[PDB]
RNA sequence: AUUCCCACUGUCCCUAUCUACUAUCUAGCGAGGCUGUCUGAUCAGGCAUUGCGUAAGCAGUAGAGUAGCCGUUACGAUCUGCUGAGA
């Protein structure tokens, strides 16, 4: 159980940090996902790491 | 390679001034062929040249 | 002086 | 993955040029163990000129990428 | 300033049971430590299936 | 007086990245009837038939939270980067993949 | 294009001898190798390139 | 406008330290806390010419008060413990 636990923390202080990071100062024009186009092999990686087919 | 001419027109067919505009930076090439606003509506209609979004700031 | 720190433990 | 200790590099520098100079100090920094990604300039001009984080973890093959870490 | 207010000062360590009045001292004021880390991990292992599922 | 929402989750679902009961389960805890977690009186009422969901509401009830609740549930299990809640007719929504290039 | 003395004068690129810094230099123009202004006050100041 | 009383002061005894700017060379040319404000809120940060010692989080049945009944939902500043901790 508290290895489980350590791994949360260690998983959520690595999202907060990566929202963070995505996340800028003064807010800017924003590039809606509707109008761009991403690749596939991130989707598949993707997928494949949350474990999904 | 010089588009000031092609961010002008997208600026001015979407009409959302040069600081909204979008160009491609893959499709350098294929925007410098668009000497014309019709081709720059075509851009835009393909994707290539995008129009962003007003900032989410409260008022 | 200082005693025992949560290190030391 | 290599630490460069940022704090230790920056002491004295003008407050004004801080996140520049520290864009001079990490090309050196691959220059002494061996082009920057954008991502890792957005994570030192993260908090503008003023301020830079006393850390930083990076990961070069020279091309330097930062790496996402809890801490560093 | 009052030195029992400020806490790195032996007036407030003495005055709120921090300091004996010592390692077995220590070790009776940090008993149930284990017990509370137990537990608070336990209830983030149980307030997350997701996350664990995304572990494994 | 009955007011009725559809979500078609057929495209998610057939390509194995989508559970509608976890779904239908998220909105039925979180649709905060008179500003109170789970207070479903009746007025709120959520079924879900395999690849639809539908949410039958005679209270205060919009699209927009509808959608709003849809994202929170993508964004928790991480998926708001990949599935977009779209509408196709009136009150009539579904999900469906972003673009991407083959 | 290039300066007369400079010239004369001439590893050098990646690192008259007035004020020079303590006295080498590295010119990389000579390596490599009529206009006039007003000012504060009104005059004729003609500055001439020394090919 | 001048003179005396009290209080203050690097004016001085008696100078010392820091910041900004400047000056120099080179390539070319060439006579921990607080105020205001912003990231939707916490957390964490940016700005305002340093603007002017117990972490984040969780818990207590202790807690100003907000919110359910005539023994009892919930929210909750502050306080206590993990914690001379955190950096």
């Amino acid at each position: 159980i508290k290895e489980k636990a350590a791994w949360i923390r260690n998983r959520q202080k690595t999202m907060i940090a990566e929202a963070r990071n995505r996340k800028s100062l003064k807010n800017k024009a924003i590039m809606p996902r509707s109008k761009l186009t991403k690749s596939f092999g991130k989707m598949e990686e993707h997928m494949s790491t949350l474990g999904h087919d | 390679a010089n588009l000031r001419t092609q961010k002008r027109l997208a600026a001015s067919v979407v009409g959302v001034g040069k600081r909204k505009v979008w160009l491609d930076p893959n499709e350098t090439s294929e925007i410098a062929q668009a000497n014309s606003r019709n081709a720059i509506r075509k851009l835009v209609k393909n994707g290539t040249i995008v129009k962003k979004a007003v900032t989410v700031h409260s008022k | 002086f200082m005693g025992t720190l949560k290190k030391d433990l | 993955e290599y630490t460069i200790n940022l704090h230790k590099r920056l002491h004295g520098v003008s407050f004004k040029k801080r996140a520049p100079r520290a864009v001079k100090e990490i090309k050196k920094f691959a220059k002494l163990h061996m082009r920057l990604a954008p991502e890792l300039n957005q994570a030192i001009w993260k908090r503008g000129v003023k301020g830079v984080e006393y850390r930083l973890r990076l990961r070069i093959s020279s091309y330097v990428e930062p790496v996402l870490v809890a801490s560093a | 300033r009052n030195p029992r207010k400020l806490k790195w000062t032996k007036a407030f360590r003495k005055a709120a049971g921090k300091e004996l009045a010592e390692r077995a001292f220590y070790k009776n004021r940090m008993r149930g430590n284990k017990e509370k880390d137990f537990l608070r991990d336990k209830k983030l292992v149980e307030s997350n299936p997701e996350l664990l599922r995304i572990r494994e | 007086i009955a007011k009725t929402f559809t979500v078609d989750v057929s495209s998610p679902t057939e390509n194995g990245v989508f559970d509608p009961a976890s779904y239908a389960k998220y909105l039925i805890d979180h649709i905060k009837v008179e500003g109170a977690v789970g207070n479903l009186g009746n007025a709120v009422t959520v079924t879900e038939d395999g690849t639809v969901v539908t949410v039958v509401s005679t209270a205060k009830f919009s699209g927009k939270y509808l959608k709003y609740l849809t994202k929170k549930y993508l964004k928790k299990n991480q998926l708001r980067d990949w599935i977009r809640f779209v509408s196709t007719k009136t009150n009539e929504y579904r999900l469906a993949f972003y673009q991407v290039t083959p | 294009r290039v300066s007369f003395k400079n010239t004369r004068e001439t590893q050098v690129l990646d690192h008259f001898n007035s004020s020079i810094g303590r006295k080498a230099r590295w010119p990389a123009k000579s390596v490599k190798f009529r206009r006039r202004t007003y000012r504060a006050h009104g005059r004729i100041n003609k500055y001439e390139s020394s090919p």
